[PDB]
């Protein structure tokens, strides 16, 4: 059959299987997020809200997550991004305020969605610095779009007391913006949550609980056959 | 306006070195080989399966016994199997998760990994401690790890995405040699029969051969339209082959400096993730995108066979010293031998 | 011992053992073949658990009913007698008590997806199979010929034995059942009209199928299991009553076609075999 | 060998018209989805346009949508721009580039500072 | 430095009961199987008892079997033995070995000092045998060792499950050869192993003053664990 | 029949 | 410029460099594959499959 040495060997070998069920255990119950945005973001301001990569964890009501943010690396992304096929969301920051920022922001939003390794993430969108759109408007954006002159504000609109509506107008027009692509190609599969922050804003934790308990709950809805 | 003479200096340049390698070409492969007998069909089936790993595989290696590998996954694992038994020798924990390769040494004394955080780390596996530790840890590269290889106990060669490739000493931990010359990310390399020469596959549809000595590049190798991820050497070391993302694969030689045989299909659409070749170099393997891992007649380009048993997409595959066996890899975190 | 109505119930047992036997096998079988070619769904284990205690329940009850009823006498020890009972009872109890670890996991899993993150309910289950089954070996007293013919040990040990046994394996567990799939519903409609800024119909079509089938599978049985204890002067001692005490296990035939029905892995997956 | 071989542009006065040819070779024309793209001097890599294989799907950046017309001819290998009615604001090196891999429908790395498959750049002054 | 000490031998009657502990200090204890080996006053090796890693097998030796008691504790890094109702043929010092079992590893690599124990006065096994006891040699030339086994020990899988030792006077035994070929780590190379099925050979080549001692060969393939007489080197 | 004395009919 | 006269210098000479070696016929290479594939045809075992006795890989 065996001889004696072999029979230590497989014991060896269920210890260490007896380990990694250990860590699986642990494995399973994270959640990894994946950060990314442009330069010019404000992702500092978010992170302290809340080398190679730079990693930070939390929890709320006892559930783990982290939090990547791959900033060591050049400027192409096509071959590194696909890495992070199996996280649970990505959060994506822009900065709503020289070039024109917001285009780049949308075209790498684009290729994000449409990718053949990445056609499951589901996105959680922050659009940031909504003061700096709010003075500046109040004094170009109709320049770099054309079409904004043409739109009128959604009627289920939120507006906030004391906020002028040329601001809501440019914000929810740049939702708009992200939401057209959004959903050209959703087919069910993965969706994208929109929210506003600003500089000052301490619950946006929560709004990315909230979504990840949506997203769990939509895989094993998937998951067990139900839908 | 030396811009403009030295661009007609490099397009005059390139012009004279196509001249140069269609005057050196009369015959193609195919026409030389098309009386030899075909290979058959080659059925192949799994073996064994080995089980373990928690998230998906990028990597992995034989060793020189042909009996001991090596697999790297994203869960921050480094498990060592006995592929006869399917038993785990040594499960190494790392401590960044974003591994992207894995070699293991031909002595059989150390491993090596790296990845996203721009690091290989060289790990002892003979310590009188009784454990698995640390011994370097490589820095200086200012891109992700994605190939790895050794050349004895003290010299190893990595290619990262920088766009170069470094020449290390384990003893001091410095780059001894740096070669320059690519211009997108760097993917794969391989390393020659003799040890004198080696090849890398960049992001630029380009492969360049290199000489460990000097550091200089002899020649490059063009002919692909897409990013190239992996390459091998022919088992004399005369020719290699790449797998790029234009769904096919190429045979390159090295005296006559040109193209030799397109390896592709009309309904092979999916990309190519790791090429091997047999013992005898009559075979050439490839894992591809859609699943599957195609197996070609090197010397014929038909296909042979196909190797369908993986549920996600195939990410490695080597083949062993002695050619008893093969191993593929693939993001379902499960490993086959076929045979 | 009317030798045609015997000669028919051993028909019938026979019939209901042999579908049974062969229905669990074959979605085992099919399960195993989908399990070792990658990663088994949470629903797959429990799937295969149910079927796995369906099969303990032909071979442990169906069998050695039949075998009595062929032989019209016990030829047996008396210890057999109690171990008999014990077994035919255990798996009674652990096929519903399968069900209703199998919707807990669904209810689980839709209304509170991040608790599983913050193999013990069917183990537990299984247990309380068990442990339910004892009061069975004080029961079944001495053989006074046929095995333990005439067993009891007090006036309301026929009286209220029966309905605690009707009670606990026939209306709580469909009460469980209905409770968990109408919250499941309510969660998921309440989710449905937000959106992110169908699935209804099935699980509307699931509740319905499998309540229905539940109760009309354990309706006759057990009604009439009443009727011949909770009721003296029984009805019948006749032909109807003599096949209605023996179909305790109609539902075990059943449950395993709509879990995989329902399902569409498992579905495919036997669909498959279908041609082999 | 990917090589990309830009013609046309120069000097033109503000109002004026002009036709941008950009003829590739190298690589099989028809798999490939090609982009536009500028650098004004003193200022980054900006998108401009974008045309699928066929030609059924065609984007726009915002600042030139309703002036410029991209187009391709798969016949002959030939990608085209046609802009007309110009700005001052306009001026800069436009190259052709096509995106990485092919039979897919994004592309991710075209706006880089260092893109392999790119071309040289043509100068138009206004 | 990897470190076996031991203790608690002594002085005892015959019938009573002691415990000898065995404290490990610069290794990973708790990956390795332990051993218990004695050393009668005037003999050879004899195996005694055996703790895989985790607790998850024990064996005995006949002699010992329902009277002593192997347990080890991970979490301080200690080896217990518990010994009942003594004996006159337990007089003997205990030694401590350490083993490691995987596809390549060397068992029986590390060895510890011994404690002396001393008591007042009041059928299947594989028997390995070795001749020779004695041999006189000078400084310079070679020397062979022959041992041999009743049994094959040639397994199907391919090795061949012998092991060699060397105790030098007042040291423990040391490890050479390993599966019959296989040179110990910071070992002379001038050692070599040899042999096949029943019959073995070590060669020494170039004897020196430091090869003066007693060697033992041991087979590995079946529990329990039987040593040889043992051989002695005599320096002219 | 399965926890009762069954009628034997 | 400084650096885009370096970079287009730097090719020029790597230009210069490799368009100086010697090529042979590629015929030559061909038949030179061909022969090796030949030569060392009995000693794949994936090319012929080996008997089920010396197979490693052959419990199960």
């Amino acid at each position: 059959t065996l001889s004696a040495e072999d029979k230590a060997a497989v014991e060896r070998s269920k210890m260490i299987e007896k380990q990694l069920q250990k860590d699986k255990q642990v494995y399973r119950a994270t959640h990894r997020l994946l950060l990314l945005g442009a330069g010019e973001s404000g992702k500092s301001t978010i992170v302290k809200q809340m080398s190679g990569i730079f990693e930070t964890k939390f929890q709320v009501d006892k559930v783990n997550f982290h939090m990547f943010d791959v900033g060591g690396q050049r400027d192409e992304r096509r071959k590194w991004i696909q890495c992070f096929n199996d996280v649970t969301a990505i959060i994506f920051v822009v900065a709503s305020s020289q070039t024109n920022r917001l285009q780049e922001a949308l075209n790498l939003f684009k290729s994000i969605w449409n990718n053949r390794w990445l056609r499951t993430i589901s996105v959680i969108l922050f659009l940031n610095k909504q003061d700096l759109l709010a003075e500046k408007v109040l004094a170009k954006i109709e320049d770099y779009f054309p079409e904004f002159a043409r739109y009128t504000t959604p009627e289920d609109a939120t507006p906030e007391p004391g906020e002028d509506p040329r601001v809501t107008r440019a914000k929810y027009f740049i939702r708009d913006e992200f939401l057209r692509i959004s959903t050209a190609s959703g087919d069910g599969r993965h969706y994208c949550y929109p929210h506003f922050t600003c500089a000052v804003d301490t619950e946006n934790i929560r709004r990315v609980f909230n979504d990840c308990r949506d997203i769990i709950q939509r895989m094993h809805l998937r998951q067990y056959e139900l839908l | 306006s030396e811009l403009d003479q030295l661009r007609q200096e490099a397009e005059q340049l390139k012009n004279q070195i196509r001249d140069a390698r269609k005057a050196c070409a009369d015959a193609t492969l195919s026409q030389i080989t098309n009386n030899i007998d075909p290979v058959g069909r080659i059925q192949m089936r799994t073996r064994r399966t080995l089980r373990g790993h928690l998230a998906k595989i990028y990597a992995m290696h034989w060793g020189t016994d042909s009996r001991l590998l090596v697999s790297a996954s994203q869960d921050g694992k480094l498990i060592i199997w006995d592929s006869y038994t399917t038993n785990k020798v040594h499960a190494i924990p790392l401590r960044s998760s974003w591994v992207m390769t894995c070699a293991y040494a031909p002595s059989g004394n150390y491993v090596a990994c790296g990845g996203l955080d721009n690091i290989c780390s060289i790990y002892n596996l003979k310590t009188r401690e009784g454990n698995v530790r640390v011994s370097r840890e490589l820095a200086g590269h200012t891109g992700y790890l994605s190939c790895c290889r050794f050349l004895d106990d003290n010299q190893i060669v990595t290619s990262s995405g920088d766009t170069t490739c470094a020449l290390w000493d384990i003893e001091t931990g410095q780059q001894t040699t740096t070669f320059t010359g690519h211009t997108g990310d760097v993917m794969s390399l391989s390393l020659a029969p003799d040890t004198r020469l080696f090849v890398s596959g960049a992001c630029d549809a380009s492969a360049k051969l290199w000489d460990v000595r000097e550091g200089m590049c002899r020649q490059t190798f063009t002919g692909h339209e897409s990013d190239i991820n992996a390459i091998c050497f022919f088992p004399n070391g005369n020719a290699f082959a790449t797998g790029s993302d234009d769904a096919t694969c190429r045979l390159f030689d090295l005296r006559a400096d040109q193209e030799l045989m397109t390896y592709s299909h009309d309904n092979i659409i999916c990309g190519i993730t790791s090429v091997s070749f047999s013992k005898s170099g009559r075979l050439l393997l490839a894992g591809y995108d859609d699943f599957n891992c195609n197996v070609w007649d090197a010397l014929k380009a038909d296909r042979a066979g196909v190797l369908a048993g993986h549920d996600n997409r195939v990410s490695c595959l080597g083949v062993t010293d002695d050619g008893m066996a093969v191993a593929t890899g693939s993001w379902d975190s499960f490993l086959k031998i076929w045979n | 011992r009317d030798p045609l109505l015997a000669r028919a119930e051993l028909a019938l047992l026979s019939i209901v053992f042999v579908a049974v036997a062969l229905s669990n096998g074959l979605v085992l079988a099919a399960l195993a073949r989908r399990g070792r070619r990658g990663h088994w769904a949470p629903i797959h284990v429990f799937i295969g658990h149910l079927c796995l205690a369906d099969l303990a329940v032909a071979l442990f009850q169906v069998l050695p009913q039949l075998a009595w009823k062929a032989t019209d006498r016990f030829r047996g020890p008396d210890a057999l007698c109690r171990a008999v009972k014990y077994l035919q009872m255990v798996g009674m109890y652990a096929s519903s008590y399968m069900i209703l670890a199998m919707t807990l996991d669904r209810h689980r899993a839709i209304c509170r997806p991040m608790l599983a993150y913050r193999n013990r309910p069917v183990l537990v289950a299984w247990a309380f199979s068990l442990l339910l089954s004892l009061p069975q070996l004080f029961i079944f007293a001495q053989r006074n010929v046929t095995d333990c013919w005439a067993c009891f040990a007090e006036p309301w040990g026929r009286r209220t034995y029966v309905t605690w046994i009707a009670l606990m394996v026939f209306v709580a567990p469909t009460l469980g059942i209905a409770a968990c799939q109408v919250l499941i519903f309510r969660e998921i409609h309440a989710s449905l009209v937000p959106g992110p800024s169908a699935a209804v119909a099935k699980t509307v079509r699931m509740t319905l199928v499998i309540v229905v089938v539940y109760v009309l599978c354990w309706a006759p049985f057990f009604l009439v299991q009443l009727w011949a204890a909770w009721d003296p002067e029984a009805p019948l001692e006749g032909a109807p009553f003599v096949l209605l005490m023996l179909l305790a296990s109609l539902n075990s035939c059943t449950n395993p076609w709509i879990y995989a029905s329902f399902s569409s892995s498992v579905s495919s997956e036997l669909r498959s075999l279908l041609c082999c | 060998q990917v090589q990309l071989q830009e013609s046309g542009g120069g000097l033109v006065q503000p109002g004026g018209s002009l036709r941008l040819s950009c003829a590739a070779s190298g690589f099989t024309f028809s798999n490939y989805k090609m982009n536009w793209v500028r650098q004004a001097p003193g200022k980054g890599l900006e998108w401009v346009s974008d045309i699928s294989q066929s030609g059924a799907s065609i984007s726009y950046t915002g600042s030139v949508k309703g002036r410029f017309t991209i187009s391709r001819d798969n016949a002959k290998n030939t990608l085209y721009l046609q802009m007309n009615s110009l700005k001052p604001e306009d001026t800069a090196v436009y190259y052709c580039a096509r995106c990485p891999a092919p039979f897919t429908r994004d592309c991710f790395d075209v706006t880089s500072t260092t893109y392999a498959y790119r071309g040289q750049g043509t100068q138009v002054t206004v | 430095d990897v470190q076996l000490v031991e203790s608690g031998g002594g002085l005892v009657q015959p019938g009573g009961s002691r415990k000898l502990s065995c404290s490990a200090s610069g290794f990973a204890f708790s990956s390795f199987g332990m051993h218990w080996v004695r050393q009668a006053p005037e003999k050879g090796l004899e195996w005694v008892a055996y703790i895989s890693s985790g607790s998850g097998t024990i064996y005995y030796a006949d002699t010992v079997k329902g009277r002593f008691t192997i347990s080890r504790d991970d979490p301080k890094n200690t080896l217990f033995l518990q010994m009942t109702s003594l004996r006159s043929e337990d007089t003997a010092m205990y030694y401590c070995v350490r083993s490691i079992y995987y596809y390549g590893s060397s068992p029986f690599d590390f060895w510890g000092q011994g404690t002396t124990l001393t008591v007042s006065s009041g059928g299947s096994d594989i028997v390995m045998t070795q001749a020779t006891s004695s041999v006189p040699v000078t400084p310079g030339l070679s020397v062979s060792i022959s041992c041999r086994s009743s049994k094959s020990l040639l397994h199907s899988n391919g090795n061949t499950y012998l092991y060699w030792f060397l105790q030098r006077p007042g040291q423990s035994p040391q490890l050479l050869i390993y599966r019959m070929s296989n040179l110990a780590s910071g070992v002379p190379d001038r050692f070599s192993g040899s042999g096949s099925g029943t019959a073995f050979t070590l060669t020494i080549s170039r004897l020196e003053a430091e090869d003066v001692g007693v060697y033992y060969c041991m087979q590995h393939l079946e529990y329990p664990l039987t040593f040889g007489a043992g051989t002695k080197l005599e320096l002219k | 029949c399965y926890f009762q004395n069954c009628p034997r009919g | 410029n400084t650096a885009s006269i370096a970079q287009a210098r730097k090719l020029v000479e790597q230009l210069k460099m490799e368009a100086n070696i010697d090529r042979i016929k590629v015929s030559k290479a061909a038949a030179d594959l061909m022969a090796y594939c030949e030569a060392h045809a009995k000693e794949d075992p994936l090319l012929t499959p080996v008997p089920a006795s010396e197979n490693p890989f052959r419990e199960k």
